[PDB]
């Protein structure tokens, strides 16, 4: 079996996207669908459900009425619009079928769709190129770390690469932490010899295709 | 009606082969149909347990799931590859108003009590050009989780002028990157000169502390 | 055995016709409110599986009786009292068959005997004398 | 005992149907010159109700048959006529078993006799 999740993408408020979701190895005329959004460091939450056989009009209270999914069983596609985003449904949407049919489980989540990320919030950013390099006293003798930093993002995600990617041993990169102002916020550094440091050359290579900003900066004291 | 699965622990850390269980409370009367599942971080939802019993075909028997009336609970014995895991429940009704899914139990792996490597990351005049300025304090490849962020301004104590991150662990050191940046106005950024913070962790036995002066 | 076997045939057909009354009776005024499963009749057999099946999934519509309908404590005590008052018959009702059998049986045994004492006590004076 | 215990769980449901009818009988046609209480079979178990409160209102509703269902005198004798039949029958069929179980016992008592004295007169011959 095959679920065809598409319809992701970018918009603004008061928008209106249609989520897709076509039948592949299932008669989904006699399944059922479910669809539940998981929001960046959240779980589940079980937005939906519709044939289902019969035309059961099913959906949770959190976008009731918001939203209003259904399905073409000629075509065996299924749709969901979520209208009226609020950013508050702002998460990473995955559409599925519990079925009580005959194809799928009829007790839970019979497989997973490929999930497509909405984001629901419009701006451009990600213009920050802050290196965070040791104080000339850096650990000698032993290992020292340094790295850039990329404030004012917004949306994520951000790609990042230490010296063109080059390096990957030692480099981290800081979970995206949402500002006061409305930007995400992270950062990434990696640990190196002091010796190393005035001799080899680092420079954290950052990529943002939402803004397609590109920026690569240099480390040293 | 309405369903409220409360799954608990929160942070689930544990060593390999360990027998771990994941409890669900049940708010109101719910039947034998109760659904557990869990997912790799980035990965598409994996319904465990069928029926509170029934493993899904190809599901492997290392875990089980037992029912206690309003106490629904999902057991597994030996480690899998897949130890770091997530676990939720799902309420059903055959077909009926309410709808529910897990609050979500985090199944981390317990790894060794590990020292806390900690930089500093002072704001830059570029940086600082813009009239918005930002102290970061570093602290990469941790263990455990439990940690304590204390910054001060000039010796001084903050509060809200910070926003804490925190990675996964490590994949071959299994240890956990720690982001945390201490952002104010351009002003208070001049306004004091010694910049420091304070790190608690298990890791820190004396507890360190570095500092930087302004300029 | 075979007396009883015509019993339970005519009374399951009384609770049968008291489904189907149980049935005219649910759909009609349980549907609107949460009608996917009170449209037809049929609903009653799923009423019948689903006590079978130890409901508690009606809870739900029991909250929303509690929403809808909150009659339906009757019309769900109903389902029970109908339940019960006819199953428990229906086997007592053959219990008591099941026990009718015995007692003849017994004094049926013991019918045999007293004869058969006489019987023996009969011939026997007829040696002491013939 | 628990043979009859059955019995008048089936005459109460023919009374509870008994009531099912007088009430679909009832409500019909004497509603629309009275109909605050005629309107639903409700008005039934209000009238079980009215009799067990021993109504004497109706006799305003029975001067309303007077003006509107003379008939009603059927349909109050009606009410009258289905209790009676029902309830004297099940304590009856009670009395019944009641009076079924001694008349067999009193040959059960003479069931034991009869044998004894036989008994008696087998020993006796020696």
């Amino acid at each position: 079996v095959q679920l065809v999740e598409s319809g992701g993408g970018l918009v603004q408020p008061g928008g209106s996207l249609r989520l897709s979701c076509a039948a592949s190895g299932f008669n989904l005329y006699s399944s059922s669908i479910h669809w539940v959004r998981q929001a960046p460091g959240k779980g589940l939450e079980w937005v939906a459900s519709i044939s289902p056989s019969s035309g059961s009009t099913y959906y949770a209270d959190s976008v009731k009425g918001r939203f209003t999914i259904s399905a073409d069983t000629s075509k065996n596609t299924a749709y969901l619009q979520m209208n009226s985003l609020r950013a508050e449904d702002t998460a990473v949407y995955y559409c599925a079928r519990t079925s009580r049919g005959w194809i799928s489980y009829g007790s839970g989540l019979d497989y997973w769709g490929q999930g497509t990320l909405v984001t629901v919030f419009n701006q451009i950013k990600g213009p920050s190129v802050f290196p965070l390099a040791p104080s000339s006293k850096s650990t000698s003798g032993g290992t020292a770390a340094l790295g850039c930093l990329v404030k004012d993002y917004f949306p994520e995600p951000v790609t990042v690469s230490w010296n063109s990617g080059a390096l990957t041993s030692g480099v981290h990169t800081f979970p995206a932490v949402l500002q006061s102002s409305g930007l995400y916020s992270l950062s990434s550094v990696v640990t190196v010899p002091s010796s190393s440091l005035g001799t080899q050359t680092y420079i954290c290579n950052v990529n943002h295709k939402p803004s397609n900003t590109k920026v690569d900066k240099k480390v040293e004291p | 009606s309405d369903i409220q699965m409360t799954q608990s622990p929160s942070s689930l850390s544990a060593s390999v082969g360990d027998r771990v269980t994941i409890t669900c409370r049940a708010s109101q009367s719910v039947s034998s149909a109760v659904a557990w599942y869990q997912q790799k971080p980035g990965k598409a939802p994996k319904l465990l347990i069928y029926s509170a019993s029934s493993l899904y075909s190809g599901v492997p028997s290392r875990f089980s799931g037992s029912r206690s009336g309003t106490d629904f609970t999902l057991t597994i014995s030996s480690l899998q590859p897949e130890d770091f895991a997530t676990y939720y429940c799902q309420q059903y009704i055959s077909y009926h108003e309410p709808i529910t899914f897990g609050q979500g139990t985090k199944v981390e792996i317990k790894r060794t009590v590990a020292a806390p490597s900690v930089f500093i990351f002072p704001p830059s005049d570029s940086q600082l050009k813009s009239g918005t300025a930002s102290v970061v304090c570093l602290l990469n490849n941790f263990y455990p989780r439990e940690a304590k962020v204390q910054w001060k301004v000039d010796n001084a104590l903050q509060s809200g002028n910070s926003q804490e991150s925190v990675t996964e662990q490590d994949s071959k050191d299994s240890t956990y990157s720690l982001s945390s940046t201490l952002t104010l106005s351009k002003a208070d950024y001049e306004k004091h000169k010694v910049y420091a913070c304070e790190v608690t962790h298990q890791g820190l036995s004396s507890p360190v502390t570095k500092s930087f002066n302004r300029g | 055995l075979l007396r009883a076997i015509p019993g339970i045939a005519w009374i399951a057909l009384l609770l049968l016709v008291i489904f189907y009354v149980f049935a005219v009776m649910g759909t009609k005024l349980f549907a609107q409110s949460f009608p996917e499963w009170f449209g037809t009749l049929g609903a009653s057999m799923y009423t019948l599986f689903q006590v079978m099946t130890l409901e508690s999934w009606s809870m739900g519509i029991a909250r929303p009786v509690i929403e809808a309908y909150p009659w339906a404590w009757i019309y769900f005590v109903s389902f029970i009292l109908v339940s019960s008052f006819t199953v428990l018959n229906l086997f007592i009702g053959i219990i008591i068959e099941s026990m009718q059998s015995a007692h003849h049986a017994e004094d049926g045994e013991r019918t045999d005997a007293y004869r058969d004492e006489v019987l023996a006590r009969l011939e026997q004076i007829d040696q002491r004398l013939n």
